[PDB]
RNA sequence: AAAACAGUGAAAUUGUGUGUGGACCCGAAUGGAUCGGGCCCGUCUUGAAACACGGACCAAGGAGUGCACAUACACU
């Protein structure tokens, strides 16, 4: 079964995260980027180290497109945080899921 | 002239689009990427994506401007002759001392697939012989012959970029 | 000619329809509603039931303000009704398809109430007198009915 | 039909992909229907939409107004010019670059098959090319 | 008072079948739970979502016009 090797090709090979926030103030919210924290950086030096890096999110039980590509682009606060960007908006439904952090660089374009 | 054309006809001049095409074209061109330098021949580098991600392999040359030429060892862990995009690799200090005699080329190694080769395997001449040359290196030392066999495992206790290779 | 409604073969099934016909609309789609998907035996011998008042027609849509009745409980409900001439007319109505499937030569059994429809017809105009000097109506609701059964390919 | 204009072929996706879909329907329209989906400026003391609440839907306007050289181009990269005549096409002669033709609804079979063998001559684009001659 | 063609046959409204939702609109999406923003219009009024008035629903009809007399502007 494909699904079940794809995942353990990914878990040996990537860093992980989870996805908990659009951007927002108090009252708007700007869809087009996510806020993501990575397992163990958890300062604003640390963080800077992956800006650029190529991130995946995968959905198995999906019956359009299996996963989504997307670019870390910016740091966002004090405590090691980022923010990202992908191919197409992510859903209020895919919250809290888990993310895959590359370890290589991309170009803003490729995506 | 006819009244079809001296009222519908009369929105643009046409004739000026061909400099707009221009414009807009250029625009929307990709951005150029950079080819790495840290690469020696020899040097072995973990595969990061597709069907091989996880597995050494030893870096023999750059092909096609991002493409580059990479050999596991069909004995020691099954992984023939491939290529890929030469950010899709990981470094590591270890160099072998390698020299080859000619160029050869293979099946790009994309990002996106559906179906593992379980089976189908052989060699050509080529696969053989570099085979026959990367093994003499591996031979004579302690535990390198097993050290291509277990796949890489990322350290999950701490951050990616305090560790070195 | 006649539109049915639908669309089935004119081999391996039989037809009826009626128009203008004095009895009550929403009563008359009650009863319908219920004897659907039913085998024509099976219709008939319920509705003989109904008449002696050994069983009931359940109430779905027109039902507000309705009695509660042990009988409505084969129907995973509480509310039912007895309404006596409609039932007489769709009896007549469904005996009628027997002798025609006897006669065309398909089996008296294995045939299914597959389709089956009422609608409004226009309606019939009178008065009542009120009090103060008033006028009011008084109109009486008649409906149009049609019937499709197939034979079961089992 | 899958035909492009050869002038814009490597840049025809770009454009089409670029093109809004935004629609301005008439404010309570989905409410009563005696009032239809076509733009009418509210003009009440009280109107939330007039006053330009957040929250309220965005009004018609010149801001929306498409650049003057993509504007009234289809989707194949042509202008259009209608016909119904013979003599027409003979207009177009100079413009087949940029312009291409669509016969008029009411043009019946026998004169459309004179209209096509003209065009293919000329060698004029026709939009509606299978039409009612598809029999 | 109503009532033309034994033409065409819209909308309100009803039944049956198939799909999608639990008042609905705008922005953004998922294989899938939804997220953010929005009080009912018209009108008099310092001030309306109002415990101010008119509005059950659909079609069709429905309100700055003509002449005379001085006048300022544009055009011949």
């Amino acid at each position: 079964m494909e699904v079940i090797k794809k995942i353990e090709l990914k878990e040996r090979v990537c860093a992980k995260g989870t996805l908990y926030s659009h951007k927002r103030s108090k009252k708007n919210i700007y869809p087009r980027y996510s806020l993501i924290t990575i397992e163990n950086v958890k300062t604003r030096e640390a963080a800077m180290k992956y800006v650029g890096n190529a991130v995946e999110l995968f959905k198995p039980e999906s019956t359009k497109e299996e996963s989504i590509h997307g670019i870390i682009k910016a740091v966002h606060g004090r405590s090691g945080a980022v923010r990202a960007k992908f191919s197409r908006n992510i859903s209020p439904v895919e919250m809290g899921s888990k993310v895959y952090i590359k370890l290589y660089k991309m170009n803003e374009d490729e995506i | 002239q006819r009244l079809n054309i001296s009222n519908i006809k009369n929105y643009y001049t046409a004739d000026d689009i061909p400099a707009f095409a221009e414009k807009l074209l250029e625009l929307h061109k990709p951005a150029p990427i950079e080819l790495r330098t840290d690469l020696v021949q020899g040097n072995v580098v973990v595969v990061l994506e597709g069907e091989y991600a996880s597995y050494r392999v030893v870096y023999l040359s750059r092909t096609e401007d991002n493409k580059a030429l990479c050999m596991g060892l069909p004995s020691i862990n099954g992984i023939g002759l491939f290529e890929i995009d030469e950010r899709f690799l990981l470094r590591t200090s270890i160099v072998l001392d390698i020299r080859l005699d000619k160029k050869y080329r293979a099946k790009e190694s994309k990002r996106s697939f559906k179906k593992f080769n379980t089976k189908e395997k052989v060699l050509t001449k080529e696969e053989n012989d570099i085979e026959e040359l990367l093994l003499k290196e591996i031979e004579n030392e302690k535990f390198m012959k097993k050290y291509f066999e277990t796949p890489y495992e990322i350290n999950n206790t701490v951050d990616f970029y305090e560790i070195n290779h | 000619a006649h539109k049915y409604s639908c669309d089935i073969s004119e081999a391996t099934s039989v037809r009826s329809q009626y128009n203008n016909i004095k009895i009550k609309f929403k009563n008359t789609r009650e009863v319908c509603n219920i004897i659907k998907t039913m085998e024509l035996n099976k219709a008939i011998a319920y509705l003989n039931d109904v008449l002696r008042f050994k069983k009931c027609i359940p109430v779905f849509r027109f039902a507000k303000k309705c009695g509660r009745t042990p009988q409505a409980k084969e129907f995973g409900t509480d509310k039912g009704k007895w309404p006596v001439k409609s039932v007489a007319f769709v009896k007549k109505m469904l005996e009628d398809l027997l002798v025609e499937a006897e006669k065309k030569g398909l089996g008296t059994s294995e045939l299914v109430i597959k389709h089956i429809q009422v609608n409004q017809a226009p309606k019939i105009y009178g008065r009542k007198h009120g009090a103060f000097g008033r006028i009011k109506p008084y109109n009486k609701s008649p409906s149009h009915i049609e019937v499709i059964a197939v034979k079961r390919e089992h | 039909m899958d035909i492009v204009n050869p002038s814009l072929s490597k840049v025809i996706d770009i454009i089409n992909k670029g093109k809004s879909k935004k629609q301005f329907k008439r404010f309570q329209s989905w409410r009563v229907k005696r009032v239809s989906e076509s733009w009418r400026k509210p003009r009440g003391i009280d109107n939330r939409m007039r006053r330009k609440f957040g929250g309220a839907p965005d009004m018609p306007g010149i801001g929306y107004k498409k650049p003057n050289a993509i504007r009234f181009l289809l989707p194949n990269g042509y202008r259009k010019i209608m016909v119904a005549c013979v003599k027409d096409l003979e207009a177009l002669i100079s413009l087949n670059s940029f312009y291409c033709a669509e016969i008029r609804h009411a043009v019946g079979s026998k004169k459309r098959i004179e209209i096509l063998e003209r065009a293919e001559e000329l060698g004029i684009l026709v939009i509606n090319k299978e039409g009612k001659l598809v029999k």
